[PDB]
């Protein structure tokens, strides 16, 4: 099952949530070569996920849930019935 | 920029491409040797040739990089691995001829068989049939018949193959800047540019002789003892002053003599240390054997196995239609898939072999922390020695005490001590002159010190000189007694197990060093001692990250191969041997022959 790959070739790390995509051929000195050239390789290659892989190479789907902090008010999820009394509040 | 950064990029590409392809090749060869069919052996050389040509493809893509540019020893020893052309460098007919002779020997050794002379339907191959008669028959004529027949049927037919093989393979070794093919063998142990951790190719010859002089007295008395007991087991056949006949050696040639034990036992009325009867009678299976081996690994301080291990291995024989080969090996497939190929019977030999192959898998998982070209042995000696450690400690009576066999009020007299130690000593002592003689013979042949018409004459002269074994019937040069064996025609290095036998007791004393064992090495158990397995795991996590002498210092603190721990393992038994052989003949004569009697 080789329909999932990765990049090990890039001119540096990533900025916050810069989603690198690029299908531009890598070479470590600029220089867009033409594969199978010398030291101008392919950045994206396989994983090698088999079910016959044991614990070691299990494919894990990872969900990252960015819980942003009150740039706008309450959207994610957060009947008190009191009349004729002085109590504390919060509404929607 | 510089060449070494793009060399890092190249090695990144080569590893993350090569691991998956070698995993496919090793799965294909695995599901051939576990599912023997045409499609599976054609899978064995589909991704197998796709790996073998990929070695030369990335060799030429790596031999662009000049060797004398490298500062990091990691990518240095990596480039020495890729830039090794291997057996691909000959004139174009000779490479395919060499591959043809290799696979031709590999076929006709394995499918060649001997037959009863008066009835040509009673035929037996090597395994089974002939390995059982040389180990269990008590007949002169039967053992001598199988002896003559296995050298006459296939050995004559393997003689011209090895005859062309020596010229072709010495030519290939001279094509890869080595002296002969023995020099190509010793170049695996050879290391370059380590400054205090160097190791030359002639140093292996010097060290093997330097410890074989330290094996000669022990082998002298043990050979005298087993010669006396083979006289007593086979009357009117064996001279007191002569050597041993080569058919009475427990096997076909003389590698393992432990099947003499039922006739070479010291004290036959004390309870035998072999727990085979305790295993069959108390009803454990092969899975209990391997699980108890794994729990021994947890006891010595090492973690558990992978899921591919207990899920996708074939630890046993299936018998019928899904048939498998039964030789216990530890295949290193990668991707966390490290397996033990074995047909495990309810057997203490299979128990120690379970510890052994799981020792190999433990060393595999220990060098798994590398990238793939450092995911191997440092040398050709560490893998098998780390195997035999767990078996040798697992052979000890303190191990069998704490497993659940060997009912716990067992006696520890000098009687069963000498019994167990001599049982071990048949194997451990008798494998050494056979190894030194076989590798010295093949080194002489590959150099050309032995002529083309004197392989068989000087073969028996070295059998008499080193191992002290004569032929009961002679051989001309039509026969070939080395090439009719598994190690000579199938191209296996054989001095690696000699180095194993040295590193075995070295690592055994270093693991009984921190375990605080009370008596000598032979009663020592590394189970329940985490420091022993951790001390083997500090050297074990290297792999080919370093040359082997640095890791040898990382077990014991030394640079060279030594047998002083084997002296500490055998020396009370050795004095017992000397006291029992004061009334047996001291030495062997190279004139005796059962045909010349």
């Amino acid at each position: 099952n080789y329909n999932y790959k990765y990049r090990y070739l890039r001119h540096g790390k990533l900025r916050p949530f810069e989603r690198d995509i690029s299908n531009v051929p890598f070479s470590p000195d600029g220089k867009p070569c033409t594969p199978p050239a010398l030291n101008c390789y392919w950045p994206l290659n396989d994983y090698g996920f088999y079910t016959t892989t044991g614990i070691g190479y299990q494919p894990y789907r990872v969900v990252v849930l960015s819980f942003e902090l009150l740039n706008a008010p309450a959207t994610v999820c957060g009947t008190d019935l009191i009349k004729n009394q002085c109590v504390n509040f919060n509404f929607n | 920029s510089t060449i070494e950064e793009q060399a890092k990029t190249f090695l990144d590409k080569f590893n993350h491409e090569a691991e998956d392809l070698f995993y496919q090749s090793s799965l294909a060869s695995w599901n051939y040797n576990t599912n023997i069919t045409e499609e599976n052996v054609q899978n064995m050389n589909n991704a197998g040739d796709k790996w073998s040509a990929f070695l030369k493809e990335q060799s030429t893509l790596a031999q662009m990089y000049p060797l004398q540019e490298i500062q990091n020893l990691t990518v240095k020893l990596q480039l020495q691995a890729l830039q090794q052309n291997g057996s691909s460098v000959l004139s174009e007919d000779k490479s395919k001829r060499l591959n043809t002779i290799l696979n031709t020997m590999s076929t006709i050794y394995s499918t060649g068989k001997v037959c009863n002379p008066d009835n040509p339907q009673e035929c037996l191959l090597l395994e089974p049939g002939l390995n059982e008669i040389m180990a269990n028959s008590l007949d002169y004529n039967e053992r001598l018949w199988a002896w003559e027949s296995w050298r006459s049927e296939v050995g004559k037919q393997l003689r011209p193959l090895y005859e062309e093989y020596v010229v072709l393979k010495n030519e290939m070794a001279r094509a890869n800047h080595y002296e002969d093919y023995g020099d190509y063998w010793r170049g695996d142990y050879e290391v370059n540019g380590v400054d205090g951790y160097d190791y030359s190719r002639g140093q292996l010859i010097e060290d093997v002789e330097h410890t074989f002089e330290e094996i000669k007295p022990l082998y002298e008395h043990l050979h005298a003892y087993v010669r006396a007991k083979l006289m007593n087991a086979y009357p009117s056949y064996i001279s007191p002053i002569g050597c041993l006949p080569a058919h009475l050696l427990g096997d076909m040639w003389g590698r393992f003599w432990t099947n003499l034990y039922s006739l070479t036992v010291p004290f036959g009325q004390k309870p035998n240390i072999d727990v085979t009867d305790a295993m069959v009678d108390q009803a454990w299976d092969a899975q209990r054997i391997f699980k108890e081996a794994e729990k021994f690994f947890v006891s010595v301080g090492l973690p558990n196995m992978t899921q591919g291990f207990w899920e996708n291995s074939m630890l046993t024989d299936p018998g019928n239609v899904q048939k498998a080969v039964c030789h216990p090996t530890a295949w290193d497939l990668g991707k966390g898939d490290f397996r033990i190929l074995m047909c495990t019977k309810v057997t203490m030999d299979d128990f120690l072999t379970a510890h052994h192959e799981m020792g190999h898998i433990q060393y595999d998982m220990a060098y798994a922390a590398q990238p793939f070209l450092l995911r191997n042995g440092a040398n050709e000696g560490f893998h098998e020695a780390v195997g035999e450690i767990m078996s040798l400690s697992a052979a000890t009576p303190k191990h069998l005490k704490s497993i659940g066999l060997l009912s716990p009020d067992f006696q520890e007299d000098n009687e069963t001590e000498i019994n167990f130690l001599l049982k071990q000593a048949l194997t451990i002592v008798g494998t050494l002159p056979f190894t030194y003689m076989l590798e010295k013979w093949r080194w002489m042949v590959f150099k050309g010190e032995i002529p083309k018409d004197q392989w068989m004459k000087k073969w028996w002269e070295m059998k008499r000189e080193i191992v002290g074994v004569v032929e009961p019937v002679p051989h001309d040069e039509t026969y070939c007694d080395p090439a009719s064996l598994f190690h000579v025609s199938n191209d296996y290095s054989f001095i690696r197990y000699y180095t194993r036998t040295l590193y075995q007791f070295q690592f055994q004393e270093a693991l009984c060093q921190a375990a605080k064992h009370e008596g000598p090495l032979h009663k020592c158990d590394i189970s329940n001692s985490t420091e022993a397995g951790q001390k083997l795991f500090n050297m074990l996590r290297l792999g080919k990250s370093e040359p082997w002498t640095l890791a040898l210092e990382n077990v014991v603190g030394a640079k060279n191969m030594n047998v002083r721990p084997l002296l500490n393992y055998f020396e009370p038994l050795f004095t017992w041997l000397k006291d029992q052989n004061k009334n047996s003949f001291v030495g062997w004569s190279t004139d005796w022959s059962p045909y010349a009697d």
